């Protein structure tokens, strides 16, 4: 009984036909509690699967996690076991301990196929797991495209979200996955679609370094203007998080450097916060006005004496912002690097 | 475990032997003797020994059943073609269950004299490979230079992989030209399901293929916007087809098995993992360091000049190796397995291989434009494209804008120039200004060939400094629908009517319309027919009689001829049932 | 109407099709079958009329096989045999293994060659499907006399 999935994992078939004319008991737990039918799902052996569902072998039989041998069937990927499960009586709709449908584990693994005869024998397509991720965020997260065009045609609701407002579009630009992105975009979608942050796919894009979805999104029309609800811009993410040709991108086709934020923030400033220099370089050598005030009337100099780098400071005093210059309360850039 | 014999079943006049095999012994043409203590042994039989991915001890296992019946029972696939903005599946019938496949394979492989090694796949995949690659190097001609639209017809239709197979080692059929060399990945792998080897053939768009071991490409371009000479020892061609099978490494360490990629060189082939190609271990196979070399390089443009010094020009970044994609399993539909090759672009585990592999290897702009074109365009059409340009500077600046126009060959080989033209332009007060510009087939200058793919290219030379702007895009050329109308389901033993359709959207008319219908275990052999001249407004519809008679699943293919376009190919699949008793 | 087309012979692809494999030489057993029809029912039937083992030995009225002997034969049969021939349908590495199968090709290339109308398949491809008799039954039959086909099929 240790040893009986041992001959479900042979196939072995004359030693558990002995076992059950002996032992009239068809389903046992192991210590895990997953039963001989759930392991015998996985290494495909189907004469013992025959051999099982011939007596007593309940397709729906949960144990405390809830799996479901069509699940692990699912999600391995094995297609007659699929058929035979499905053709001895399923019960699809069902949840796991985290509430998955067999579509879900289709959907992820990338099997396509499965998922056809799933949706072709009723699964619903729409569904919401425990945080609401549908089973085409899941397909677009692994970057399986054919199973995105499979649920396009049969059917699919494209724009939907989820608990953190999430089109497959920002889960796509979020995982980095230009070729769906491709598909999403010439089926339908709304670069427009904002998420809870306020976050456009550029935002995302623009923070994860994906180029070539950026591309694309532009080559769509997603604005280059555009205000996240903090406040900041594509061109003040890029800046943050360090990445030049990104920033190059951006700012060859059309952007300006003077914006200002909800505290008004200069790219050179939202950069001096971290210090990478050569964004710095790039965006001094178009038309950013360095001699700036902050809110609270901070120069780039007082953002960058925080840092304590050196050769920052003598790229901005190239463009010879004054130490004349003082915060509102009085500070200058020697008070700020005293104390610092 | 090792050779054995049982007797079962026992009659007075018969006995049932049940004979076993060990899981690794040769393969080939073995014979049977008996030898009683008395008599001379005595001849049973003959018999062929191959491999099978459904034994759980044998190297070559393949664990799920639906990849098996795929990748090994399967007859009818697909290879794709065209530019990677736009694939066009193409028909293709490996046959590998023939008759004469097996015996010929194995007279193929006989001469190595390395016997006892043929016990492992990896040497037979090697051996194979190698045969492979210099049988394609003797008996490929090149093309006719001379202009034979007549002969068109016949030069560049394609049948399957059996008849090029014996084509190339007996010589006693059709030729293949250089404008199909591709044939070779198919072949290979129709030899490999002979043997009891899975595989199934891959096509990379925009590969590197040419020299390799140095990450830089380098091309040069005309003052008018075309290539001036012929050649180059790397360049990037537009697609290339490979083969992959799927088995296990004993010999490398523990964590390789799987599918390998077959690379024969210019002669010693090999086979290397998908898994080192993605890694970037280098040292593991002298193969490796090239195979990752074909697929993620990147080129540089020079420009050439009247006094015949070379130029640096700004161009935008073009991409190699993307849209990996093959036949999917259990289905008539492409899936990308482009994820097994490259990791997303721009992560940080990506950086990290480019910086590693580099740093392994070192021990060995005031205005710009860009482009907007259609990725496919009409046969005997038009279209439209856009080019814009964006200055930064205070002051007004002139330029001279060039686009030029090219059909290449599928190796990047010139084959016709086409079209040009240059104009000037006066940017002012930073704005970015959009230039759309038509495209007609009645203004080119010459008619394209049978198989060719254009090449548009812009370059604008600023009048004051000659740093120059470049961009090129590649568009694949488009051709009619052809619908085919035919039942799901079908009986057996029973008439079936396919409806094909065509709509004349060119602006001639059709004339000497012949077409063919033909496929495997639906009709006999190949069937023609013909037809009146079809006008540019009107279309034709026509019908044909049949009767499947080999039960599960087939698919048909219809071809259709005319003088204005050859070898137009479209399929569809049906599935016949058994009659009910 | 939708207009069906017409035939057309090209043999550019012919030479993707041979073989290279070698065949080998066999013996051969030829036997002779014919249309008839027993008294008992109107009913057709296919009969064997002789066999080609060593020389020609024919099947008498009464059902017994007779002497073997020398074959020879007339000149009208050499001349239609050489003119239908001529003209004849050729079917060559067919791929199947029941005999209806078979038929429906056969059937099916006769029509692309404009030998029979259209009209006519269904009646041939009933006619060649009926049962295949056997010595063993002739003397359970009564007796076989010859009987053509008509269009009705009665």
């Amino acid at each position: 009984l240790p040893a009986l999935h041992i001959a479900a994992r042979n196939d072995d078939t004359r030693t558990a036909a002995v076992l059950l004319q002996n032992d009239p008991n068809p389903d046992v737990l192991s210590k895990t509690g997953f039963t001989p039918l759930h392991i015998a799902a996985h290494y495909e052996n189907l004469n013992v699967a025959q051999l099982l569902l011939n007596r007593g072998a309940s397709v729906n039989f949960t144990p405390q996690n809830g799996i479901t041998p069509l699940h692990i069937a699912s999600r391995r990927g094995n297609v007659i076991m699929v058929r035979l499960l499905l053709d001895r009586g399923a019960q699809i709709e069902t949840k796991t301990k985290d509430e998955l449908t067999p579509l879900h584990c289709a959907a992820r693994n990338g099997h396509v196929r499965i998922s056809e005869i799933l949706l072709d024998h009723g699964a619903p397509i729409q569904a919401k797991t425990k945080n609401g991720l549908s089973p085409i965020h899941m397909a677009a997260q692994g970057d399986h495209l054919d199973c995105v065009r499979l649920l396009l045609q049969y059917d699919a609701e494209i724009d939907d979200i989820t608990l953190d407002h999430l089109t497959p579009l920002h889960v796509a630009a979020h995982c980095g996955h230009h070729r769906v992105a491709k598909v999403l975009l010439d089926k339908g979608a709304k670069p427009n679609s904002r998420a809870l942050n306020g976050f456009t796919p550029l935002h995302i894009a623009c923070k994860k370094n994906h180029v070539r979805v950026m591309e694309l999104l532009l080559k769509t029309g997603a604005s280059i203007d555009a205000v996240t609800e903090s406040g900041l811009t594509p061109l003040h993410v890029a800046s943050f998080m360090g990445h030049l040709p990104i920033v190059k991108n951006l700012l060859q086709r059309g952007a300006s450097p003077n914006v200002s934020n909800v505290k008004v923030e200069t790219p050179l400033h939202m950069a001096a916060r971290a210090g990478h220099t050569e964004v710095a370089k790039y965006l001094l050598q178009n038309k950013a006005k360095v001699n700036a005030k902050a809110k609270d009337d901070q120069t780039p100099l007082h953002c960058a004496a925080r840092i304590g780098h050196t050769n920052m400071v003598k790229l901005l005093l190239e463009n010879n912002a004054n130490p004349n210059l003082a915060t509102t309360a009085g500070h200058t850039p020697l008070h700020i690097a005293a104390r610092e | 475990k090792w050779w054995s014999a049982v007797v079962e079943e026992r009659d007075a006049q018969s006995w049932t032997i049940s004979v076993t095999t060990p899981a690794d012994a040769v393969i080939g043409h073995y014979s049977l003797l008996l030898q009683v203590s008395g008599r001379k042994q005595l001849l049973l039989g003959q018999f062929t020994l191959l491999f099978n991915p459904w034994n759980r001890e044998d190297a070559v296992f393949l664990k799920n059943e639906a990849q098996r019946m795929e990748y090994l029972l399967n007859q009818n696939g697909l290879i794709y073609l065209g530019t990677a903005d736009c694939i066009q599946a193409e028909s293709w019938d490996f046959g590998q269950f023939e008759g004469d496949v097996i015996d010929l394979s194995l007279r193929l492989l006989s001469k190595d004299k390395q016997v006892e090694k043929w016990s492992q796949p990896v040497h037979v995949a090697r051996v194979l490979g190698a045969l492979l690659h210099f049988l394609k190097e003797q008996r490929v001609l090149p093309t006719p230079q001379t202009q034979a639209t007549q002969e068109g017809a016949l030069l560049n239709k394609r049948r399957g992989s059996v008849p090029i197979l014996r084509q190339w080692l007996t010589g006693r059929g059709r030729p293949v030209y250089d404008g199909q060399a591709w044939v070779l990945a198919a072949v290979a792998c129709t030899v490999l399901r002979c043997l009891g080897i899975p595989a199934r053939v891959v096509t990379t768009f925009a590969s590197a293929q040419g020299t390799g071991g140095r990450l830089l490409i380098d091309e040069y371009y005309n003052e008018e916007g075309l290539q001036n000479g012929e050649g180059q020892r790397g360049r990037i061609w537009i697609f290339q087809t490979s083969t992959e099978c799927w088995m296990t490494r004993p010999a490398l360490p523990q964590g390789y098995d799987g599918w390998q990629i077959l690379h024969p060189s210019a002669g010693s082939c090999d086979l290397v993992p998908v898994r080192a190609v993605k890694e970037g271990t280098l040292g593991l196979t002298p193969a490796v360091s090239d195979l990752f070399a074909a697929i993620n390089a990147s080129c540089v443009v020079w420009k050439c000049c009247e006094d015949g010094t070379l130029e640096l020009t700004d161009s935008n970044t073009k991409y190699v190796g993307n849209n990996i994609s093959t036949k999917g399993v259990g289905s008539d539909r492409c899936e990308d397995i482009t994820q097994n090759y490259k990791y997303p672009e721009g992560s940080l585990q990506e950086k990290e291989v480019l910086e590693r592999v580099e740093k392994e290897k070192m021990e060995r702009s005031p205005l710009y434009l860009l482009l907007k074109a259609p990725s496919s365009l009409p046969l005997r059409g038009d279209a439209q494209i856009s080019v814009t340009l964006v200055n930064h500077s205070e002051q007004e600046k002139a330029v001279q804008l060039a686009i030029g126009v090219q059909a290449v060959h599928y190796n990047g080989v010139l084959a016709a120039k086409l079209w040009r033209k240059k104009l000037h332009l006066t940017l002012s007060a930073n704005l970015e200004k959009i230039i759309t510009i038509g495209l007609f087939f009645s203004n080119f200058e010459r008619n394209p060939p049978e198989n060719t793919f254009l090449r548009l290219t812009a370059m604008a030379t600023h009048s004051e400094s000659n740093l120059s702007c470049f961009a090129q895009e590649d568009i694949a050329i488009c051709r009619p629908h052809l619908a085919i109308k035919m039942p799901e389901k079908a009986e057996q033993y029973q008439p079936l009517t396919a409806s094909v359709s065509l709509q004349n959207s060119l602006d001639a008319p059709m004339e000497d319309c012949v077409i063919s219908i033909l496929g495997r275990g639906l009709i006999h052999r190949e069937r023609s027919y013909r037809f009146r001249s079809v006008w540019p407004e009107n279309t034709m519809c026509a019908k044909f009689q049949f009767t499947p008679t080999h039960v599960g699943l087939q698919r048909l293919t219809v071809e259709v001829d005319c003088n204005m376009f050859q070898n137009l190919t479209n399929y569809k699949s049906v599935t016949v049932v058994a009659p009910e008793l | 109407q939708m207009e069906e087309p017409a035939a057309h012979d090209t043999e550019a692809t012919a030479t993707d099709y041979h073989t290279t494999s070698h065949p080998g030489t066999h013996k051969v057993y030829v036997e002779l079958q014919e249309l008839v029809m027993d008294e008992k029912n109107q009913e057709l039937r296919w009969m064997e009329a002789a066999r080609w083992v060593q020389l020609e030995e024919n099947l008498g009225e009464n059902g017994a096989w007779g002497r073997p002997h020398l074959s020879h034969l007339t000149f009208w049969s050499l001349l239609e045999l050489r003119r239908v021939f001529t003209k004849g349908t050729v079917l060559l590495d067919l791929q199947e293994t029941s005999l209806a199968g078979v038929a429906n090709q056969l059937l099916d290339r006769f029509i692309f060659e404009d030998q029979i109308r259209p009209q006519d398949r269904e009646e041939l491809l009933r006619a060649l499907l009926l049962k295949h008799s056997h010595a063993g039954e002739l003397e359970a039959l009564g007796g076989v006399k010859p009987a053509v086909l008509t269009r009705s099929g009665d």
